[PDB]
């Protein structure tokens, strides 16, 4: 379990191992790395804002 | 008073003239590009 | 602004506080408390004790409110704290329907009021809570969210027609 | 001459913030201050240290020696414009102006750097000046003047592939990433640990090893962790040197759930009295706690405090309040029971963590663009 | 301009949320470990 | 004069009504004009294309190409071309008679 | 004393130059060019006059001793100015009085000749025609007499200067307001002078007579003219009807004048703030918190300017009264720590489940509450504190005993843990079931009616907001 060789869960009073899996987490990367860069987009536009103001 | 304030709050309505300014420059844009 | 003192000033506002609490005028209840800033807070227990009463009525405390009702050594207040009695009667009769999955009868006798009344007939018949053996029994009800699936689908029809409508605009 | 210059700011941190720790620091601060002819950077600490009873002559003779050393170069400039080399004036007194700036404040920096920067066409001197800016901006913790020429240096780096500046700025941006709460970047920048020259900021390569283990035990879970710090060898020999470094590694990889806070007690009490972790050690502890609790709770679903009391430690109520706060903190989802003595886990925690970070970044970005879009048109 | 009429008068913040978790209870939590290792 | 000065303003109110109605339909019409104008531009290629190579560009909407007829020309360009697709050295279609970038 | 003798000549003339030429050029532009300018509710020199008011809000306040503006008052009031050929010798006199101020010393006539400093607009059958000339020349003299801040024997002459300003209201409401908008120039001048008028009434009793006057002053908009005076007078009506408790607020509800549609981003933003506090006092939170947030981010244009920190203070009162709460010092200032830290300790107390930390802070800083006028938090915030505590512990424990959580949250009794958790269900916080035989509160978990319903509703708000960004962006881009 610890080495991610295996997707299981143990029992002590029952001695039962149970296997379960749900792979896809593409939405997190999919939107988060957009947003992290668009932070830097708007921070680049900060300078143009300060130029038009003063 | 009746023929006094009516002209004033008619001339209040002249923001439509500035809307016509906006749309006139827009028509200028499209006509010149065409 | 001369304002000489009077006889029932410190509890006439308590009378109004009491019945305007018994009308559930909570916005009025908290805009009335403004004209006397520290009189309603630092002192005047027939303002502070009605709003400490309401401080107990904030969350859910039932019989501590009735202890505070069992001690007012001021004048009557009775014609409005009986309205407060009744607005607690239907408060238990409202919050009964929650996870009191079974309750023994005499604790409901303690909290509600009236040991073996015909008010137990009033609650057990006007309400549900089937008068079985020593127990108000809890029935079950469900929602299933079955059909909707469609009010989601048609409210999304509304919302995405709106998204497409605002993206749509052109004039 | 800014190579021994880091221990100065080290002691600036180490003296004033612990109250009782105020004797050895001011001792060897004197032992470093009345030599090297230091004058400017300690007026604040002079108002933090003692009266320094005679400030009259003992420092004015020093700044007079500084004036002699200063205008011998400022009267060497006319002797060096006689034979114009590579502007031998500016090439001589660039590093001696950084000597003067090791004496002085950052004004000598901000004019001498940009002075001698446009002199050279050999970019190695430019790189040395950029190193000088990064170091003195780290000294005054000016975390914004340095991020300019980090990028402006990586432009001067990446005309190809090199040795020097690549590995150097790996160390530099590693220290900047460990300055802020940035840990996976700190591990990725401290990935190398092989060609990291025994330096003045790497005042011990062993301390560099302690830092790169003290962030790699947070950053990744286990999909390179054993391979770098356990299956590796070049790190393994020098972690085999110190006991305490190898201690927590083989503890946490062994899952000795009681010696953890012993190891963490030593590392944390050192972490208190160590710089560039001052807003950091608090979240560090709960980070290690949740990182241990993850690998504990992953294997079992039928577990409780009755398993905690013998394999983890004592104070069942402490386990209770700690896990209560950490679970109710939206972290490590698993549900606990009262006196029936049950700690059950939620077997996937990947439903709302899916939905989570996107709304949590869109909040800040929309809050940005609200105000900043309403900045224009008044 | 903008005289703002006067009759009236990361580095810092995410770990201040976390510090509001850390504030009232267990500030320098390192000794309470060693305090309670012998209590029970 | 206020009878006149009040009655004559109704004319200008009617005028602003008229033009505010009018420029909307003009704006709607000109896009239909614009797309058909775009495609009436597109009669240029159709089957006599000769192949030059891109050499240089002066500025916006002006370039320099040298044909495979050996010589070298100062030509104008169409507003159709996405300007990413050019300016190392590209085989480009020229008109025969006009000899311009297409 | 010789050093002070040569520290006497240089302080007059440079104020006597720029403080002269500001109203010379600016007021000349304003009064002359207000004849044309088809939108002259405020001319561009009237916004420049606003800017010079921002200058002498920090440059000079008093009637200026050392003989500098002390001659500018009998200079700038002594103006008949019947027609432009009768003003050319006065245009020479604008420098000739400076020659008088340079040859000899000036004559500072304070508090005696100020009332015959009001008879010079009568000089040899003078003019009532240019009322923005006389209005601006009744503000810029007479309001720095209030910025002298004397409060001695001349507050009645302050008031009589404002009675001659009521005569300026007479000439404002009678004298030929057809299309010149001298009235609306005097509406911005009226805004200014009603703030300082208001400060005079701050140093004295309640103005209930002048509150009826202020009622009429508000109602005289929207029918005679309708531009921005209704805004300024709306907040100037609000200023004490907030501070006085009674009716006024149902009037703010039934007020069909929330919308003066532009207020130079200052009055409109603070109007949002004032009505945010108004909606906040009647326990309505979500309707109020959005205009609180908008009013904070709407007029931010300083660093720790004061009432910016009053709005930043009051903004998280309602969010202590929500249940969701942000860390407030995200906009902390080095001029702010004093006025944030007890309030920050309050929100520190609220962001845990404890109530014994919370109850001490009332008795601690109830005098601070007496200062801040926010007693209403303490009567009802205990409710939100205990809801946060039970929410936290219900998310913690899958199956809890009431006779443990009650004493963990100092409830002193197990039987009303039934009551508090029963309305944690009735009020809809928690779903958790109870056996009221053993006293255990088991809680379960679910998802996916979350994901079917909850995010899309938020995304609707996000995209409605961003398409409004797009709408406003295009419709403000299209001026060229």
């Amino acid at each position: 379990i610890l080495d991610k060789k295996f997707h299981g869960i143990l029992d002590q009073g029952e001695g039962v191992l149970i296997i379960f899996d749900e792979p896809p987490v593409d939405k997190t990367y999919e939107a988060a790395l957009e947003t992290i860069q668009n932070m830097s987009k708007v921070v680049d536009s900060l300078y143009n804002k300060a130029k038009k103001l003063t | 008073y009746l023929s006094k304030i009516e002209e004033l709050q008619l001339i209040v309505n002249d923001k439509s003239q500035n809307l016509r300014r906006l749309q006139a420059q827009r028509n200028e844009l499209n006509a010149k590009v065409r | 602004e001369q304002l000489p003192e009077s006889a029932y000033m410190h509890q006439l506002l308590g009378l109004n506080l009491l019945f305007l609490l018994s009308q559930n005028r909570v916005a009025e209840f908290h805009t009335e408390l403004e004209r006397l800033p520290a009189k309603d807070i630092q002192t005047n227990v027939y303002i502070k004790h009605p709003v400490s009463l309401e401080q107990y009525l904030m969350e859910g405390s039932y019989n501590k409110v009735f202890l505070a009702k069992g001690n007012i050594p001021a004048e009557s207040y009775t014609f409005f704290i009986d309205i407060l009695l009744d607005t607690i009667r239907d408060e238990i009769a409202g919050c009964i329907e929650k996870a009191y999955e079974k309750i023994l009868f005499t604790e409901a006798t303690r909290i509600l009021f009236f040991n073996t009344p015909k008010k137990m007939t009033d609650y057990a018949k006007k309400r549900g809570w089937v008068l079985g053996p020593n127990n108000y029994y809890s029935f079950a009800s469900q929602q299933q969210k079955p059909e909707d699936t469609t009010i989601p689908s048609t409210e999304l029809a509304k919302q995405v027609i709106e998204y497409a409508r605002q993206l749509e605009m052109i004039v | 001459p800014k190579n021994p210059d880091l221990r100065i700011a080290q002691l600036r941190f180490l003296l004033s913030l612990p109250e009782h720790r105020g004797d050895a620091a001011v001792r060897d601060e004197l032992m470093a201050a009345v030599r090297d002819n230091n004058m400017a950077p300690y007026y604040e600490a002079l108002c933090k240290s003692l009266d320094w009873q005679i400030d009259v002559d003992l420092l004015n003779k020093m700044k007079k020696a500084n004036e002699d050393e200063l205008k011998r170069l400022d009267e060497e400039l006319e002797d060096a414009e006689k034979n114009l080399g590579e502007s031998e004036i500016r090439d001589a007194m660039m590093a001696k102006a950084e000597y003067l700036c090791r004496i002085g404040d950052k004004e000598g920096a901000l004019t001498a750097f940009r002075k001698t920067y446009d002199k050279t066409v050999a970019l190695g001197h430019r790189l040395d000046i950029v190193f000088y800016l990064l170091r003195i901006g780290l000294f005054y913790m000016d975390n914004d003047l340095i991020t300019r020429n980090t990028e402006k240096a990586k432009s001067l780096i990446e005309e190809g592939g090199d040795w020097d500046r690549r590995n150097r700025l790996k160390v530099y941006q590693g220290l900047y990433c460990v300055a802020i709460r940035d840990f996976k970047q700190a591990a990725e920048l401290f990935l190398d640990t092989v060609s990291t020259f025994t330096s003045y900021e790497l005042m011990d390569y062993k301390t560099f090893v302690t830092y790169t283990v003290y962030v790699s035990m947070i950053a990744l879970e286990r999909p390179d962790l054993r391979e770098k710090v356990i299956k590796g060898a070049e790190i393994l020999e020098v972690l085999h040197s110190l006991p305490a470094v190898r201690q927590y590694l083989f503890s946490l990889y062994e899952c000795r759930y009681s010696v953890f806070f012993q190891s963490l007690a030593v590392v944390e009490q050192e972490m208190k009295k160590d710089w560039l972790f001052a807003p950091h050690y608090r979240y560090y502890v709960r980070e290690m706690r949740i990182h241990a609790y993850s690998q504990l709770l992953e294997s079992y679903r039928s577990l409780t405090l009755g398993y905690m009391a013998e394999a983890f430690g004592v104070g069942v109520e402490f386990i209770d309040q700690e896990l209560s706060r950490f679970i109710a903190a939206g972290r490590l989802h698993c549900k606990i029971d009262k006196v029936n003595e049950i700690v059950e886990t939620n077997r996937p925690d990947s439903k709302n963590w899916q939905y989570q970070e996107t709304i949590k970044k869109g909040d800040l970005l929309l809050n940005r663009v609200q105000k900043l879009s309403r900045v224009i048109n008044m | 301009m903008s005289e703002k009429k006067q009759p009236v008068d990361e580095d810092n913040w995410d770990d201040d949320n976390v510090e509001d978790d850390f504030s009232n209870q267990l500030r320098a939590e390192l000794e309470k470990h060693g305090y309670k290792m012998e209590t029970s | 004069d206020l009878y006149s000065r009040y009655k004559k303003l109704q004319q200008e109110l009617e005028f602003l009504e008229v033009q505010e109605e009018y420029i909307k339909d003009e704006q709607k019409n000109l896009k239909k004009e614009f797309l058909h104008a775009q495609e009436e531009v597109k009669r240029i290629q159709s089957i006599p294309l000769v192949i030059g190579q891109f050499l240089e560009a002066v500025d916006q909407n002006t370039a320099i190409v040298g044909s495979t007829t050996g010589s070298n020309y100062y030509v104008r360009i169409l507003s159709t071309i996405d300007r990413e697709l050019l300016k190392p050295n590209a085989s480009v279609a020229l008109h025969k008679h006009s000899n311009a970038l297409v | 004393p010789p050093g002070g003798g040569e520290q006497e000549p240089p302080p007059p003339p440079a104020p006597q130059d720029v403080e002269m030429k500001e109203e010379a050029a600016t007021g000349g532009g304003s009064t002359g060019e207000a004849d044309g300018k088809t939108a002259a509710a405020a001319a561009e020199h009237s916004q420049r006059e606003l800017d010079t008011v921002t200058l002498e809000d920090i440059k000079e306040h008093v009637k200026q001793l050392e003989k500098a503006v002390s001659g500018k008052e009998p200079r700038f009031v002594l103006r008949a100015l019947r027609m432009l050929p009768s003003t050319s010798r006065r245009l020479n006199h604008y420098v000739l009085y400076k020659a008088v101020q340079g040859f000899f010393t000036s004559n500072n006539a304070t508090r005696d000749f100020l009332l015959p400093f009001l008879e010079e607009p009568m000089d040899t059958e003078a003019d009532l025609q240019f009322r923005p000339r006389t209005g601006k020349a009744a503000s810029t003299p007479l309001l720095p007499e209030v910025e002298a801040y004397l409060q001695l024997l001349v507050v009645i002459f302050m008031m009589n200067s404002k009675r001659y300003k009521e005569a300026q209201k007479i000439s404002d409401d009678l004298m030929q307001k057809i299309s010149t908008q001298n009235r609306r120039a005097l509406d911005l001048v009226a805004a200014k002078c009603y703030y300082y008028h208001a400060r005079v009434y701050e140093f004295l009793d309640k103005l209930d007579v002048v509150r009826s006057f202020l009622h009429a002053r508000l109602r005289t908009a929207t029918l005679r003219h309708d531009a921005d005076g209704q805004a300024t007078l709306l907040n100037l009506l609000l200023r004490n009807y907030l501070h006085y408790s009674l009716y006024d607020q149902a009037e703010k509800l039934v007020s069909k004048s929330v919308f003066p549609e532009q207020a130079n981003n200052n009055e409109w933003a603070r109007y949002l703030y004032y009505t945010g506090r108004i909606k906040a006092i009647q326990l309505e939170y979500s309707e109020a918190r959005r205009t609180m947030t908008n009013a904070l981010r709407k007029a931010p244009q300083h660093t720790a300017v004061g009432f910016k920190q009053t709005v930043h203070k009051l903004l998280i009162v309602v969010e202590l009264l929500l249940g969701e709460i942000p860390d407030r010092l995200q906009f902390r200032q080095p001029s702010l720590k004093r006025s944030l830290m007890p309030y920050f300790l309050l929100t520190q107390a609220v962001r845990t489940g404890n109530l014994a930390k919370f109850n001490q802070v009332l008795d601690q800083f109830g005098e601070k509450f007496q200062a801040d006028g926010t007693y209403t938090l303490i009567i009802r915030l205990r409710h939100n504190v205990i809801k946060t505590g039970v929410r936290m512990i219900s998310l913690s424990y899958s199956r809890i005993s009431l006779a443990d959580i009650a004493q963990k949250l100092q409830l002193d009794s197990p039987e009303d843990a039934e009551f508090i958790v029963a309305k944690a269900i009735r009020d809809g916080v928690i779903e958790a079931s109870i056996n009221h035989e053993k006293g255990y509160v088991q809680s379960k978990e679910m998802i996916d009616i979350y994901s079917t319903r909850e995010p899309q509703l938020a995304f609707h708000q996000r995209i409605s907001f961003c398409l409004d960004i797009h709408n406003m962006s295009v419709k403000a881009m299209r001026f060229p």
